[PDB]
């Protein structure tokens, strides 16, 4: 937010967070579907 | 640290390099406080830790029970199950 | 010219909103599916009486004893450290903020002997909501905040009056900006 | 930098509750310490030469004054590095510490892995059996990744150049490690340290005497632990095969890393495929580094007491410490279909009690 | 600004200033404005009165009858006190969206506080009148007075003086006002003083706006506006909700005392200053 | 500061006040004001113009002064050495200095006809300057000589071709040749990591 | 008037769109920085790429070196 310098950290949620819904996606579709 | 509205200093002295840490968590004593300690050379100080035993185990070993040993129980005979189910196994398939 | 035409695609969604937005509060829609609201309320009489049910019993059970114990409410759990919480605390009239001090100078003292509160000092209701009109206020003065002036990307020199150029404006909080001085006996932001 | 020591290691002030849960990461950096100097010494006397390393071990420990002390005093230490890690972190886990503590949780991370490199790096150099078919198979895992193996050792197999190397990495990291600790506690010191009732206080005390005290008692049984251990040689935390001269044509009867490995090589194990097990590995790191960003995942402001004590649904970390527990288990045994049964059983859970950590 | 629906640019590049780029549909012929002053009231007593010139720019101005001639021994400073807290917080309104808000419009606006009168006023791009009437009649209408607000004033309260002892016209002003009006009406001071301080507290200023801010004893006046239109978002601004009740008050008449006074302070000046009474004033 | 001054007694290099090692003869003025008048009546060498080395002003110190074993630089001015209890009284009639603690552990400064608070505040230091200070010490106008050359004969005016495209393609080419040394040492070290030549060969049969 | 401060209020309702616009503006500055990182990343691992490959990424352009050694057997 604003007044704050902890500008990378939010950069790292979002990457995380996609990664993980390609690597659960990729199982799925390879056992399941 | 503490907050902006606690760190506010009501002197003016400047703060030393071996204090930087100390006045980084400065707290306002909200209504005040009386304080009274007593030189250690002058106290009992291993009576105090065997008079209060038995209240303190009893408030230690109480809040652990439910969460650490009721799953550990179940964890130890799942262990059992599994290997007695190898055993069988076993001489369903090489034994005669 | 391709900076206009994506700005165009931006203004198109932007006005759409607009004319779709009423002038009135109007309640929000439910969230859960149908398909999901009606297996939940067929099994609702069997799933709540036997464990969801009990389960919100037990916590309120376990959260009143610890809490109980050391003879504090539920709100003295917040930190600080949270922006939104800071403000509301400063906001505090004297006498609340004098209790809610002594409560947690006692608690601290009781968990580090792990000796019980006698009953007879346990007899009250630990989840009176003393924060919420603070709180609510705190939560408006910084959305106002945030929308007034954090809505854009900001520039700014690097690594210049002790902070890194990125948008923060307490000194020395960053790995890049520590140690600010070589010689000399240093200083207090707070004494500048 | 004597006002910097005085600062923050005199004059700093703690929580009167603290307690020996906050004493485990001085522990970890008397180990590196130790390892550093017993390490030194080692190296006056090893040979990196494949054709003679294993010899010089030998004959360090039966010609050389001392030599025996060294040899197990760094061998013993190594296990006591892992086991204070465990318990570092999972005091983390049960407090919600990266709450507000969020870069000294991610540096940790960091010092975590760069210690994992290092204890691998080390178990090659003796050049035994298990030295060379456990590096031949842990290097195999990552083949997936195309040309990351071939490199590393310089040659078409664990040969002696990949001896001579790892000799030089193992030499050099721990140092590296050194200068990230002190990352690590800048941005402790940064914030404060938190305590184990997990509210605001300002009943604090200052660092020494009192606390200087605590971590001085704690030393003193990890120095009597590790003696006892290193000269009696009680619990076996050694593989015999590591004292069997390397064969390249002859795979011992049973390959098992060491135990602080043994969990997480039992889950790749059950796992059949080789492409999913290691999409499984970066699944799990990256769960325990997004937990520096648990405060925005829900709108709710978040509490750090977790209110674990009397409570019969127990907490996500306990469980995975159980399955943990259950899987080095799995790991030791013989390959057998009713084991690997239950260890995936066991996987399930050691993987969701991460995912639902997020959640709340 | 989310994006842009135009895009075609700067449709006048590449001609210079001594070209014209008007067309004939932007010709008029000029027709003379209203220029004389209308008069209207509305049925709470507000009294308006505008004129227009054809300018672009309007002029936006509030008076009310409370200056500092009314203050007494428990009072001294108040007046000065609502003029720093202009444009504070209202009951619709932030402080901070009040002036990121007429600053992004391109206005300016202030509060200037007196012997007999306060003033509230605002120039801006006579479009955006509409806009600015509620945040001019909010400072008398609905402020709410707030703890941390008024502590966050009270820094720029004590400057005031200071700031006035460093100018020495406005002190020889000041000491010949002291001075002619011993104690009494037109001898009040005009800022606070270490004293004020005493009694800076929203129930001391809320009961002087309840004797001295009714619409009676107000007046709104407008420059290059449309008459018709100030009076209809006049009208809007005070329909739905309720203003302070009139009151009777009495003036007291000034006692002219006249005497003598010295102030030494380091200048390479002697300023000297002699005046007499005018019976009956303006 | 972290540098100590050596102000101690020292048998073989003598108290200024005994062996001054500057030239010892200064003027006094009544009152310092009266300075002005001297730098507006008195002339100045570098007013006058000369044109050989030989013509230069002869100074009017003498050559002959340190003396010792090894000994290679001869001439100094000022000492640290300690002033003793009861020091030498200056000889003003030679043109003596009179300053410090020979002012204040001596009876220099008394005058029979005039009041004492009146003769002492002659003595201080800007009271005395020495002979020849008014006909030598310069006073610079600039740094810069007008026999040399300054910014007004090297500066590009008007008719110029602009210089900004040179100086960016000096620093690219600077860049693009640093770049290319960097990727081949890089190489160079992969390389080296690489299989070596003994053991390819061994691979193939 | 209230539906003057109704407009105020709703000035600042699309925030989270204009964030998104932000995004825009300072990823279109910043992607520009992948030419010069990818040319160096290709740089380094074309000696590593088969002999076929690296003719072909080029235009048949690049040609091993002629040093003078290892020419072919009678
Ligand atoms: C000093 C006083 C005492 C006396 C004097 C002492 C003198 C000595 C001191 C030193 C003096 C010399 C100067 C040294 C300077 C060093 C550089 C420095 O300071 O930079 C600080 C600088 C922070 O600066 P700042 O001013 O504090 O804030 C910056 C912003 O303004 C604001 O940013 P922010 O606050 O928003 O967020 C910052 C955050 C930003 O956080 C991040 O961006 C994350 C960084 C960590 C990521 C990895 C952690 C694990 C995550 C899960 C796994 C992910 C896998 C990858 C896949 C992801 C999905 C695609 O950073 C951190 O949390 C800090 C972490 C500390 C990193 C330090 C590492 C330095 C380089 C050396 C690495 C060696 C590694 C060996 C071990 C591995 C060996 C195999 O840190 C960085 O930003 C650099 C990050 C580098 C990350 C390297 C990660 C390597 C490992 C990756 C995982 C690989 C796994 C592979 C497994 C394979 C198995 C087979
Ligand atoms: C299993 C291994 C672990 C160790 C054994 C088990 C642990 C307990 C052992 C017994 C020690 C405590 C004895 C009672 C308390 C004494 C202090 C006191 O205040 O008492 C009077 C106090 C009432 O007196 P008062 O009139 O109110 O106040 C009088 C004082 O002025 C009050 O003044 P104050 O409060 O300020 O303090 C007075 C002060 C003054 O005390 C004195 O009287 C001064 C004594 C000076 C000597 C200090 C001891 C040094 C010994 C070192 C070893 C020998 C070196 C010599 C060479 C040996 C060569 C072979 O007390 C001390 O300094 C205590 C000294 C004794 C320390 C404990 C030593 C135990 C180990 C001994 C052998 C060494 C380890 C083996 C290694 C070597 C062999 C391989 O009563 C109590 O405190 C309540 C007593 C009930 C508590 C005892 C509970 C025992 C059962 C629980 C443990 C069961 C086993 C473990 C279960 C958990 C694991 C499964
Ligand atoms: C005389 C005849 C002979 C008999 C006598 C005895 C003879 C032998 C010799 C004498 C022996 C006694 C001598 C006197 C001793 C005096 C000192 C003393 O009492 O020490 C205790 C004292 C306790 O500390 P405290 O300040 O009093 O209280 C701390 C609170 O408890 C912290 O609590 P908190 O609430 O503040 O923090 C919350 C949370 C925060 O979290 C933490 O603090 C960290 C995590 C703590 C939990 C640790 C477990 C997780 C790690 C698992 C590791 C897996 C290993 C992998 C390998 C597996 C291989 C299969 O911590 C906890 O939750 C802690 C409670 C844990 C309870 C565990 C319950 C287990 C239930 C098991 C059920 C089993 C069911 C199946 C049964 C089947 C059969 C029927 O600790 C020390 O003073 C430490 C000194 C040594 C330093 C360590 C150096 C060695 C390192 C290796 C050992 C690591 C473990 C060490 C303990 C760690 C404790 C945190
Ligand atoms: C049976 C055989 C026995 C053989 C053993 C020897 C027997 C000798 C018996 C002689 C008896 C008759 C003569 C008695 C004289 C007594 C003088 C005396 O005590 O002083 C009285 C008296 C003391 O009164 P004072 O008040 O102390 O006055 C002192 C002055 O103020 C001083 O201060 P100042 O300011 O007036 O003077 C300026 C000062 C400062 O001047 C400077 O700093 C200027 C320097 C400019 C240098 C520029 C150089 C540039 C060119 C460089 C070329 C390239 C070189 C680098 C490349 C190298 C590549 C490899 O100049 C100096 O410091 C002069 C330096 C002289 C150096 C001569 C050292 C010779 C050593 C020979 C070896 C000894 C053994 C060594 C150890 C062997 C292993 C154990 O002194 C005078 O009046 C002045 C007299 C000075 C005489 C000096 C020369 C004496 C030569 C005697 C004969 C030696 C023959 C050796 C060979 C024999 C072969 C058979
Ligand atoms: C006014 C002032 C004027 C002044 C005078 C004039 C000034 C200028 C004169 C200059 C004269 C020359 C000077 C000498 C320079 C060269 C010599 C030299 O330097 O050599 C290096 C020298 C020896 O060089 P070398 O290794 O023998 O050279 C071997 C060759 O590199 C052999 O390499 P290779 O065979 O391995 O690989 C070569 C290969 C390499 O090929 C590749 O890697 C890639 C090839 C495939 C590319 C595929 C591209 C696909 C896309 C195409 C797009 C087309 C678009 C068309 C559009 C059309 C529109 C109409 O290239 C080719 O095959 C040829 C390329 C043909 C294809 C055409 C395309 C080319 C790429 C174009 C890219 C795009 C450009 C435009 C971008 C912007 C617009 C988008 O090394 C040293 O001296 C080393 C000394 C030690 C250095 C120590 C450094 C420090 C150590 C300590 C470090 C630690 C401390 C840190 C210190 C840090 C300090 C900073
Ligand atoms: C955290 C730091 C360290 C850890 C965890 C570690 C771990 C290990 C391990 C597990 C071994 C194999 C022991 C065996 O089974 O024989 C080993 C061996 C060795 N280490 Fe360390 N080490 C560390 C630091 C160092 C350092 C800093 C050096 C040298 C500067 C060093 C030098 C050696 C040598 C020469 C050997 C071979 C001797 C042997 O295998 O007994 N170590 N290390
Ligand atoms: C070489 C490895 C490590 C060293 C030397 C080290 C050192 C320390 C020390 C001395 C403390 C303060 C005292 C204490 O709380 O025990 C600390 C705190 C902390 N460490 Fe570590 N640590 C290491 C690894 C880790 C790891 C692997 C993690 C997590 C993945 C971690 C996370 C934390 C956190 C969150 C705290 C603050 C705890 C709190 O105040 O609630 N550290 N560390
Ligand atoms: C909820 O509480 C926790 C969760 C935890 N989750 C995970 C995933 C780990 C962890 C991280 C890295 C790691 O590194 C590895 C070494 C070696 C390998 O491969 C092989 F084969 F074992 F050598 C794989 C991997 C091994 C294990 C933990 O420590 C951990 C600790 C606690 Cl308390
Ligand atoms: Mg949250």
């Amino acid at each position: 937010s604003y007044g704050n310098g902890t500008v990378l950290m939010p950069i790292v949620r979002r990457v995380f967070i996609g990664a993980l819904v390609g690597i659960y996606a990729y199982a799925a579709t390879d056992v399941v579907l | 640290g503490a907050p902006k509205f606690e760190r506010k200093m009501l002197g003016s002295y400047p703060v030393s390099p071996e204090f930087e840490m100390v006045w980084r968590d400065r707290l306002t004593a909200h209504g005040g406080y009386i304080q009274q300690t007593i030189s250690p050379y002058q106290l009992k100080f291993i009576y105090p830790f065997w008079h209060t035993f038995f209240a303190r185990c009893w408030c230690k070993c109480s809040a652990y029970a439910w969460p650490w040993v009721w799953p550990g129980l179940i964890t130890f005979g799942l262990v059992k199950k599994m290997n007695h189910d190898v055993e069988e196994d076993i001489r369903d398939h090489y034994w005669y | 010219q391709f900076h206009r035409e994506i700005g165009k695609l931006f203004a198109s969604y932007s006005n759409k909103i607009t004319a779709n937005s009423p002038v009135q509060y109007v309640p929000s829609p439910p969230t859960k599916g149908k398909v999901r609201r009606a297996l939940s309320s067929a099994l609702m009489p069997v799933w709540f009486k036997f464990f969801r049910g009990p389960l919100d019993r037990w916590n309120l059970a376990v959260m009143a004893k610890y809490l109980r114990d050391h003879g504090l409410m539920y709100d003295d759990l917040y930190s600080d450290k949270e922006p939104v919480f800071a403000r509301a605390l400063e906001l505090l009239p004297p006498d609340i903020q004098a209790a809610r001090f002594r409560r947690l100078m006692r608690g601290t003292y009781l968990n580090h002997l792990r000796l019980y509160l006698p009953v007879h000092e346990q007899n009250y209701d630990p989840f009176i909501p003393y924060m919420a009109p603070y709180v609510e206020e705190a939560k408006f003065q910084l959305q106002e905040e945030e929308e007034l002036l954090g809505y854009h990307m900001w520039e700014g020199v690097w690594y210049s009056g002790g902070v890194t150029g990125f948008g923060d404006k307490e000194p020395g909080e960053h790995f890049l900006v520590a140690l600010p001085n070589l010689y000399g006996a240093g200083g207090s932001p707070m004494q500048a | 930098f004597m006002s910097l020591f005085r600062a923050h290691l005199v004059f700093y002030r703690c929580a009167l509750n603290l307690n020996s849960s906050y004493n485990f990461g001085f522990l970890v950096a008397m180990t590196f310490v130790l390892q550093i100097i017993t390490g030194i010494t080692l190296a006056f006397r090893y040979t990196s030469e494949a054709s003679c390393a294993f010899a010089s071990v030998q004959h360090l420990v039966r010609e050389v004054a001392a030599g025996w002390e060294f040899r197990m005093l760094h061998a013993t230490t190594a296990s006591f590095v892992f086991l204070c890690i465990l318990i570092h972190m999972t005091r983390g886990l049960y407090n919600w510490s990266y709450s507000y503590l969020t870069t000294a949780w991610m540096s940790g991370l960091v010092l975590y892995l760069l210690t994992i490199a290092t204890a691998f790096l080390g178990y090659v150099l003796p050049w035994g059996q298990m030295s060379f078919w456990g590096a031949t198979v842990i290097t195999n895992l990552l083949s997936p990744i195309p040309y990351l193996v071939p490199w590393l050792l310089g040659g078409y197999y664990v040969s002696d150049v990949t001896l001579k190397r790892f000799f030089v990495l193992h030499f050099i990291l721990p140092f590296i490690g050194c200068i990230i600790i002190v990352l690590h506690i800048f941005y402790l010191h940064l914030n404060g340290s938190s305590n184990p009732a997990g509210i605001d206080t300002a009943l604090k005390v200052a660092f020494y005497p009192h606390m200087l005290m605590t971590d001085a008692k704690c030393l003193s049984y990890l120095i009597g632990l590790i003696f006892l251990q290193a000269a009696f040689g009680l619990m076996e935390l050694s593989h015999p095969d590591n004292s069997i001269p390397v064969n390249r044509f002859v795979t011992p009867l049973h390959i098992v890393p060491e135990w602080y490995f043994l969990a997480y090589y039992a889950v790749l194990k059950v796992i059949p495929s080789k492409t999913g097990g290691l999409l499984v590995f970066m699944s799990s790191l990256i769960n325990l580094g997004l937990l520096s960003e648990i405060r925005a995942l829900n709108t709710r402001m978040l509490i750090r007491q977790q209110f674990m004590t009397r409570n019969v649904v127990s907490g996500w970390v306990i469980i995975w410490v159980y399955s943990m527990i259950f899987l080095i288990i799995i790991g030791s045994a013989i390959p057998q279909a009713t084991y690997i049964l239950y260890g995936r059983l066991a996987t399930i859970l050691y993987l969701t009690t991460g995912l639902v950590l997020c959640l709340y | 600004y989310v994006g842009k629906e135009n895009t075609k640019g700067n449709v006048y590049e590449g001609i210079p200033l001594d070209q014209s780029i008007l067309e004939p549909a932007d010709l008029r012929d000029y027709v003379p404005p209203h220029s004389n002053i209308q008069y209207s009231k509305l049925d709470n007593g507000l009294r308006i009165a505008s004129m227009d010139r054809g300018g672009l720019t309007a002029s936006l101005g509030l008076f009310v009858h409370a200056g500092t001639r009314f203050e007494d021994v428990t009072n001294f400073g108040v007046t000065h006190m609502i003029q720093n807290l202009a444009f504070a917080s209202t009951a619709h309104l932030s402080l901070l969206r009040t002036v990121k808000t007429i600053e992004v419009l391109g206005a300016n606006a202030g509060c200037v506080v007196g012997r007999e009168h306060l003033v509230y006023s605002a120039e801006c791009l006579r479009s955006h009148m509409p806009l600015l009437v509620p945040m001019l009649t909010g400072n008398v209408l609905f402020p709410r007075f707030l703890p941390w607000e008024l502590k966050a004033c009270k820094e720029k309260l004590i400057m005031a003086r200071k700031r006035l002892e460093h100018m020495p016209d406005q002190m020889v002003s000041e000491l010949l006002h002291t001075t002619a009006w011993h104690n009494n009406t037109l001898g009040h001071k005009l800022h606070c003083t270490e004293r004020s301080l005493g009694h800076y507290n929203p129930d001391v200023i809320r009961h002087y706006m309840l004797q001295h801010f009714s619409p009676e004893n107000m007046v709104f006046v407008g420059v290059n506006v449309n008459h018709d239109e100030l009076c209809t978002w006049l009208m809007r601004a005070f329909v739905d909700y309720n203003a302070i009740p009139p009151s009777k008050r009495t003036v007291a008449s000034p006692v002219y005392t006249g005497g003598d006074v010295r102030l030494e302070t380091p200048s390479p000046h002697a300023h000297m200053a002699i005046a007499f009474e005018t019976p009956g004033g303006w | 500061s972290v540098h100590s001054h050596n102000i101690r007694p020292d048998k073989h290099e003598l108290p200024a006040s005994e062996v001054p090692l500057y030239y010892n003869r200064f003027d006094q003025a009544d009152h310092p004001s009266l300075w002005q008048l001297e730098e507006e009546q008195q002339r100045k060498h570098l007013d006058q113009e000369v044109t050989d080395v030989s013509q230069l002003v002869e100074p009017v110190s003498s050559p002959h002064q340190t003396e010792g074993w090894f000994k290679r630089l001869r001439y100094w001015h000022y000492k640290e050495t300690a002033e003793p209890t009861f020091p030498r009284t200056p000889d003003l009639s030679k043109g003596e200095l009179a300053a410090g603690a020979t002012v204040t552990r001596t009876s220099v400064w008394h005058d029979p006809n005039e009041p004492a608070i009146v003769s002492v505040s002659r003595f201080a230091p800007d009271n005395f300057r020495a002979v020849g200070f008014a006909e030598n010490v310069p006073n610079p106008e600039s740094t810069n000589s007008d026999s040399h050359p300054d910014f007004r004969e090297y500066r590009l005016g008007p008719g110029s071709v602009d210089r900004r495209p040179f100086v960016y393609f000096m620093s690219a080419s600077y860049f693009f040749i640093t770049a290319s040394m960097m990727r081949s040492f890089l190489c160079k070290w992969v390389h080296y990591w690489w299989v070596s030549r003994d053991m390819l060969a061994a691979g193939t049969t | 008037s209230r539906a003057v401060y109704a407009k105020l209020w709703a000035s600042t309702a699309q925030y989270t769109q204009r964030r998104h616009y932000a995004w825009y503006q300072i990823w279109s500055r910043v992607i520009p920085w992948s030419v010069p990182w990818g040319i160096f990343a290709m740089w380094m691992v074309f000696p590593a790429m088969p002999v076929e490959y690296r003719q072909a990424l080029t235009f048949g352009i690049w040609q091993k070196p002629n040093i003078g050694t290892h020419g072919p057997d009678p």
